[PDB]
């Protein structure tokens, strides 16, 4: 095994104090490390740890090469469309799971961070697209939606929605519409040295 | 520990202006929501403004509303309630109390000492 | 628009008192998030009640909350000198600006 | 693709003021008309949209015969219910679904619409029945079940009970029990001249 | 054949029923209980269950079947329910948020209700806090009222937590005494025990 032991930065990307917007999910590298899953899957707090392509316990024991963490903030109710094969307004125009997926998907509760009284408008979501999105790949540029068959250059106008759409999460907000925060977990075995993994 | 406390005023002739004050302590002030209640003698309590957050949105009592502004500095962390065209019904006790937001739903966790107006 | 509430509830030490809350659609019958606060002579009010049935941290068992239809009820075993204050019955509308019921004293008799 | 102009009554189905009780479960045929499944799709105001044994995605390319729409009121945790091989209180005593299935079920939150204050009366479902109810058949008889060896008839005694309950769908209920809207498409791709197809050209 | 055929009758019929706040609790394992007697047999005024239905009993089997019984008084007699709150509910007998099992309550005005009065069935008045699910309590100390420290001795502000019934033969319907055991099945790790006649 490595003789690496430095800590990976697990506290720091959960407990991360503002979450990316869903059509910006943020994405980080972990890489040259040590990480510890059996923490993660130990706390009750998590609602959904769902795995694919490894069990949970076994995590700890395989080596994985160069993880990948995408965080981002959702509906309560659309969380089942963060799934491989899923298809759905976020699962298309926001965030496509490849269908060879290996990898957990941890989604939690937020409502006590995330939702507030005035109505919490950061977080925003795409709503119109041309097409749907491609596995893996982030769509942040937008300027103007056209159905309307007329050269809607730059105006809002009749047939002219502006692609991003703004959640509403009030405390209030019924349990469904309330705001949960998701991380996905990808992982790799590729003709390649491992360079972070649990310890032995 | 979090704290709120309020400068809050005396005597005030009917028809005039006064400014009240709260400051917040012990806790991240632009993270919460605030209400101001009141309770005139011998009547029960009724919110009389609310001011979310960041400020954008304000919200006053039917009663009450197009005379009281809201408005709070994070910067400073500050809120400030002013009155204008004071009635001899606006006599009472004022609380600037916090918004428990995303922990107990629709509470009010702490609340201040409170400060009585006259007319 | 203030949720109705008796004015006054007596009871001797021990027995158990209830206090109760009416509205209509747009109020405890409608969402499920009623509250109840107590506010002693001279002091900060502190929430006993939030959520319908849940309860704060350090709060006695002893009081207990439930809904039904459109009426919230307030249950306290076991009364003491200590509850001699009134409480307050709190409901949130399709408006955000919060409308309470009306003061509500409990009498120990001694 | 024959050369058809319409646009299928979806409409009427999925917007419809009254929806009929789970034990009358109301089946329209919808043939003779060029579906557009898409609009539906797209919504985005559905809570639950299944698909078994066609991908949502290619219906509009695929070309049935018959069209059958079920649309019926059940309550909250009870739609997951509603699917192939499944059993419980009301998929085998108010509406079954065949093994082999190969239609679509939306299923949408309605509490709004259908739930009020002090509870709605207006939605009765089976409770006690004889045998399992075979796939696609609907009873609405009304005769008293005798749970126990008393022979009653037409006397609701200490073991006989009226057959229908009714839901008490209020406002006030949390997730699981609130009214949800469903209906079913039931396909079919029988070798026969297809009438309802998708809009390709 | 079937055998054994478990002991409901001592628990049904028995004669000095245990009053509600030392509520008796019968244990049966390892039998073939026969569930269609109780059901069919129509002096139990409630039958109401939870969880597995009245009928298909028969067809199951438990690791063990708790059976606690009491007299309470008919107005009353709701009060034997998940989620319930009350005298009864919170000082004597609460039953857990989530039950599997019965619920059995028949009047027992002829056999209780002394002309006189009972005097005999006491159920517990003041405590200082509630009963966990399933939890006795046979304390017998007088319960304090105000800041006076009741020194064990009954007084003004230090009550006795025993009131008795009292039950009458005239009291009327909502009044009289009501019998009701409550059956629970634990179906725990250990091999099923009780099982239908088949
Ligand atoms: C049941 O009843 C409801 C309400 O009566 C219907 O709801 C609408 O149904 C239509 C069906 O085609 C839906 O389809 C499209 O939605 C677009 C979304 O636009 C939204 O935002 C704009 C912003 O200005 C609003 O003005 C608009 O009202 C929406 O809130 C619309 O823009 C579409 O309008 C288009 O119509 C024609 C043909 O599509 C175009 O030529 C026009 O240029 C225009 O672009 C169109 O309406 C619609 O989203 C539904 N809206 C709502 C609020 O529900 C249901 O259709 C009806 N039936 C069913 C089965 O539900
Ligand atoms: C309590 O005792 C009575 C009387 O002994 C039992 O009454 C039985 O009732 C059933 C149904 O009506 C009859 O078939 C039996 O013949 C009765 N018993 C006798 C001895 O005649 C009653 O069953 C007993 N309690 C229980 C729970 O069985
Ligand atoms: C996030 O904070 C909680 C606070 O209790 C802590 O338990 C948890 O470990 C933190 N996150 C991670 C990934 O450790």
């Amino acid at each position: 095994f490595p003789n690496i032991t430095n800590l990976c930065p697990f506290g720091e990307v959960f407990n991360a104090t503002r979450f990316a917007s869903v059509y910006a999910w943020n994405r980080k590298r972990i890489s040259n490390c040590v990480a510890d899953y059996s923490v993660l899957y130990n706390s009750a707090s998590f609602s959904t740890f769902k795995c694919y392509g490894v069990s949970p316990t076994k995590l700890n024991d395989l080596c994985f090469t160069n993880v990948y963490a995408d965080s981002f903030v959702i509906r309560g109710d659309e969380v089942r469309q963060i799934a491989p094969g899923q298809t759905g307004k976020i699962a298309d125009y926001n965030y496509k799971l490849p269908d060879d997926f290996t990898g957990c998907v941890i989604a939690w509760n937020s409502n006590n961070l995330d939702s507030k009284v005035g109505g919490n408008y950061n977080y925003l979501y795409r709503l119109f697209r041309k097409s749907n999105l491609k596995p893996f790949e982030r769509d942040i540029s937008t300027e103007i939606y056209q159905a309307g068959s007329t050269p809607c250059n730059g105006v809002e106008g009749f047939n002219c929605y502006f692609p991003l759409q703004s959640y509403g999460f009030q405390p209030t907000n019924g349990v469904g519409y309330q705001p949960y925060r998701v991380v996905v977990l990808s992982f790799e075995l590729l003709h390649a040295p491992a360079t972070v993994c649990g310890p032995k | 520990q979090v704290q709120l406390v309020e400068s809050g005023g005396g005597v005030v002739q009917p028809g005039r202006s006064l400014r009240l004050s709260c400051a917040a302590s012990g806790f991240t002030f632009s993270d919460y929501a605030i209400h101001w209640v009141r309770q005139a003698p011998g009547r029960g309590l009724e919110p009389v403004a609310l001011i979310s957050y960041d400020g954008n949105n304000k919200y006053y009592a039917d009663s009450v509303k197009g005379r009281f502004t809201i408005s709070r500095d994070n910067s400073k962390n500050v809120l400030y309630l002013q009155m204008n065209s004071l009635r001899a019904d606006d006599t009472a006790v004022y609380y600037c109390a916090r918004d428990a937001e995303g922990g107990w739903v629709a509470a009010l966790d702490y609340w201040g000492q409170g400060t009585l107006v006259t007319v | 628009s203030a949720l109705t509430q008796p004015r006054s509830v007596s009871g001797s030490p021990g027995q158990s008192v209830t206090i109760s809350c009416t509205g209509t659609s747009s109020d405890v019958g409608g969402y499920n998030y009623v509250s109840w606060y107590q506010h002693h002579p001279g002091k900060a009010p502190k929430v006993m009640i939030y959520e319908v049935s849940k309860r704060p941290s350090g709060v006695p068992d002893r009081f207990s909350g439930s809904k039904s239809g459109t009426t919230a009820s307030l249950t306290i075993s076991g009364l003491q000198a200590e509850d001699e204050a009134d409480y307050y019955c709190c409901s949130y509308a399709g408006t955000y600006p919060y409308v309470f019921g009306t003061g509500t004293k409990v009498t120990v008799l001694g």
